[PDB]
RNA sequence: CGCAGGUGCAGAUCUUGGUGGUAGUAGCAAAUAUUCAAACGAGAACUUUGAAGGCCGAAGUGGAGAAGGGUUCCAUGUGA
RNA sequence: UCUGGCAUGUUGGAACAAUGUAGGUAAGGGAAGUCGGCAAGCCGGAUCCGUAACUUCGGGAUAAGGAUUGGCUCUAAGGG
């Protein structure tokens, strides 16, 4: 199975811990890219602009502790790039993070 | 023109060179030395790995102030770096040599880099401003590179 | 000219090289002197530093101001699961020193001990000792083993056991066992060999090596602290505030005429991760470790004969940066070298213990078990639940269930 | 392509600053063709160039 | 064979030019800060567009002039 | 902060060692440091009280010393 969508909770708090004030939001974006690469093995990770807004919503210092994202492996044949498969990361707005498991998504 | 060395037999060899290349001579000399003697496919794979920082070039002669990395043990050495510009320039020249081999009818899957040398090209002059109203030289160190590949298997 | 006012030098040259230790495991550099009249016994053991807590005891030194009075003493807990004997080493005395004569290994060696023989166990085929073990089964190989024990009997003066720790029982990420040579003291070389042979492949608990209220030596590697200046490494005086080019340094690193920096001058460099041997650490307790009896788990470690709290040596929330202690442990007075999880070497004393402090018999009245993850104030979870009362999370659970 | 000229031209035509000028990101090719103030005026009337509201 | 010299260099902190080791070293640390996506393109951390997060905070990092500069102004193209 | 302007001031990535530059904090003492309180720290606004010696009668004077200060709901007075 190549095309697959899953929902995750990423603990930005424990991946940001210790980094400087002027670098917390910029580093949180690179941590989401690393998370997407490890979960779905594609080195081509694309982050939706709405997810970029969610990370920066409180500035460069006070990044949200937890973010709920949707990872979506799709074919890169639309671009015919050297990398065959790519992952798109979108933002999932939630009210609470309690009891939120990693969930398979189908349509 | 004239190369430093003549191939053992010119029929089974291809040549490729370049002049006044804006790469650091000291970095390219070490990269060429690591490339020397290697098969053309293994040299192409190695130079791409130098770009990705997966394999390193051992800095043996021009090593003053060079850091120490784990990948240098593969070369029996302690100091190594990842000269990206030198690896790109040598990748371009390897592609040129491979195209010359195809033109004259040599199989490219048995090609060995038997000769490679880098020479200091004429320097280019710029300036830096150095306090108390002084101007100091700010020079580049380009290089000529030539390689001879020979069929060997 | 002379130093205006005298002051003792900063630091000691007895620990001079002040480098990173070449070994991670502590090394016994001198075993206790052998006495043939004493029974056969081991002289060292391997443990792991779990954490520190404090105890309450009443002292029994008559002329002191704390005589018959209750005192609080810091202690360290060293988790010591049993060791497995896997080999025997023989040594001969030569005018050039002690030389390794012959070593013999057991037939079956566990995978955790074999892990010590590889740098990449994942890529290995696990072929270590696969031909040696076949010698224990073959008839020709069995004769060679008997001859090799006989040569050790008639030629060796020192006999040691190769033993390893069981890291299955420890709550550590690492799965590779620590191997060690432990010298066998007492008896004759023949009696040492017979003792070694019969408990080959067997388990040696820590209670058969050390006893209660005895004073032992702890060998290990100090906590690492990286590159440090002379102010922290050697504790030199800080230069005044208005100093140019640096306060935290030694002003004069030598006189003119010797024309060299001497080795006795404080310089910046590596601090910590030093091999050290502290010598007088008393055993306050030897814990029993968790055991299942009649289907119920016994947690009674660290319950004295004055509290009977039915608690464990484990503090509330567990030891910090170390898992739960479920095996036998040694409680030592004071502090010991190393980080948490650091492997410690415990060996018997080289000295004769005759002072009152070393001979006194200690009996704990209380053992602190409050959380070390903050300002803990409850010894047990049952005590905390009784004091606090029902909480919202308990009522929510009751609502969900009903 | 580069739209430095068009952001300057729409700024002068709309009588606003260049920070209030909006060029449609999906119509870059058509906007790049506009090299006159009069074509900028047509793009404004077509909605391809918009004056953003004040903050 | 004779005739005549601006006739022999290791030095002169010598003169002019060229080149090393140092050395792939010192360094590219004053004024809070960047991120996501797309477009053109052989090639993008740095160009442009859009969306975010920030700064100058009207004695401005704004809008205009005097001296001085002299085409640096504007469009198109190139990337030595 | 808005209008307007910008892309952090001739580069970026990773790490968070010593020494440093810049900014802080510190138990108990309280200048014992040092040539020297250098440096830092204390005080600091406004309202209501209260202010010495000395004096060229002008001052010294914010001398010194003390109290108050938030939010909310009211009341009284002050005009065309």
């Amino acid at each position: 199975n190549e095309v697959v969508t899953r929902e995750y909770t990423i603990n930005i708090h424990k991946r940001i811990h210790g980094v400087g004030f002027k670098k917390r939001a910029p580093r949180a974006l690179k941590e989401i890219r690393k998370f997407a690469m490890k979960e779905m093995g594609t080195p081509d990770v694309r982050i939706d602009t709405r997810l970029n807004k969610a990370v920066w919503a409180k500035g460069i210092r006070n990044v949200p502790y937890r973010i709920r994202v949707r990872l979506s492996r799709k074919r890169n044949e639309d671009e015919d790039s050297p990398n065959k498969l790519y992952t798109l990361v979108t933002y999932v707005p939630v009210t609470t993070f309690k009891n939120l498991q990693t969930v398979n998504v189908d349509e | 023109v004239r190369y430093s060395l003549d191939p053992e037999n010119p029929t089974k060899s291809c040549k490729s060179r370049g002049s006044n290349l804006r790469v650091h001579f000291k970095n390219t000399r070490e990269t060429a030395q690591a490339i020397k003697g290697m098969h053309i496919r293994k040299a192409t794979k190695y130079l791409k790995d130098v770009t990705l920082k997966k394999q390193c070039v051992p800095f043996r002669r021009y090593n003053g102030g060079v850091g120490r990395c784990a990948q240098a043990k593969q070369w029996g050495w302690t100091q190594g770096r990842w000269p990206k510009k030198s690896a790109e320039f040598l990748l371009h020249m390897l592609k040129n040599a491979e195209s010359n081999a195809e033109l004259k009818g040599l199989d490219v899957d048995s090609l060995v880099i038997e000769h490679i040398q880098v020479n200091k090209a004429p320097k280019m002059r710029r300036r830096t401003y150095r306090a108390h109203g002084r101007i100091n030289p700010y020079m580049s160190s380009p290089c000529h590179i030539e390689m001879i590949l020979t069929e060997k298997e | 000219s002379h130093r205006k006012f005298s002051a003792p030098r900063h630091g000691s040259l007895g620990f001079l090289p002040r480098k990173r230790s070449s070994r991670h495991r502590g090394k016994v550099k001198s075993f206790p002197k052998d006495d043939a009249s004493k029974p056969v016994h081991l002289t060292a053991f391997l443990g792991y530093k779990a954490g520190m807590t404090h105890i309450v005891r009443e002292v029994d030194r008559p002329g002191s101001k704390v005589n018959k009075k209750e005192v609080v003493e810091a202690v360290t807990i060293v988790e010591t699961p049993p060791m497995v004997v896997v080999g025997i080493v023989g040594y001969v005395e030569t005018p050039r020193g002690l030389r390794t004569f012959k070593t013999v290994f057991a037939e079956h060696i566990s995978d955790e001990c074999k892990r010590r023989f590889y740098k990449n166990w994942h890529k290995s085929k696990k072929k270590a000792f696969t031909k040696y073990c076949k010698k224990w089964q073959d008839d020709t190989g069995k004769k060679q083993l008997e001859k090799d024990f006989n040569s050790m009997k008639k030629y060796c003066q020192v006999i040691r056991i190769i033993a390893h720790t069981q890291m299955r029982l420890l709550p550590l990420r690492q799965k590779k066992a620590h191997l060690m040579e432990i010298q066998v003291n007492g008896g004759t070389v023949a009696e040492k060999l017979d003792w070694a042979r019969e408990r080959l492949e067997q388990q040696v608990p820590v209670n058969q090596v050390f006893g209660q209220d005895e004073m032992i030596d702890v060998i290990g590697v100090t906590k690492g602290k990286g590159y440090k200046g002379v102010t922290s490494r050697w504790h030199t005086k800080k230069l005044p505030r208005k100093t140019h080019r640096g306060l935290r340094k030694v002003a004069c690193i030598g006189a003119w005429h010797p024309a060299r920096v001497a080795f006795s001058v404080a310089r910046a460099g590596q601090k910590g991760y030093h091999h050290r041997t502290e010598i007088n650490k008393k055993i306050y307790k030897i814990g029993q470790g968790y055991l299942i009896k009649d289907g119920k788990l016994i947690k009674n470690n660290a319950s004295t004969d004055y509290d009977l709290s039915d608690k464990s040596i484990n503090p509330l929330g567990g030891f910090v940066h170390y898992g739960e202690v479920t095996n036998d442990f040694i409680m030592l007075k004071g502090c010991v070298v190393g980080t948490k999880k650091r492997v410690l070497t415990l060996r018997k004393s080289l000295l004769v213990q005759t002072k009152r402090r070393a001979l006194e018999k200690i009996d704990l009245k209380f053992i602190d078990t409050t959380s070390k993850f903050g300002h803990g104030r409850f010894q047990t979870m049952e005590e905390k639940k009784a004091f606090m009362g029902p909480l919202k999370k308990d009522r929510i659970a009751k609502e969900e269930g009903a | 392509s580069m739209l430095r000229l068009q952001k300057r031209l729409a700024s002068s035509v709309l009588r606003c600053g260049k920070k209030k000028v909006w060029l449609d990101p999906n119509e870059t090719n058509e906007i790049a063709n506009a090299n006159s103030r009069q074509q900028i005026r047509k793009l404004i009337k077509d909605g391809l160039i918009i004056r953003k509201p004040v903050t």
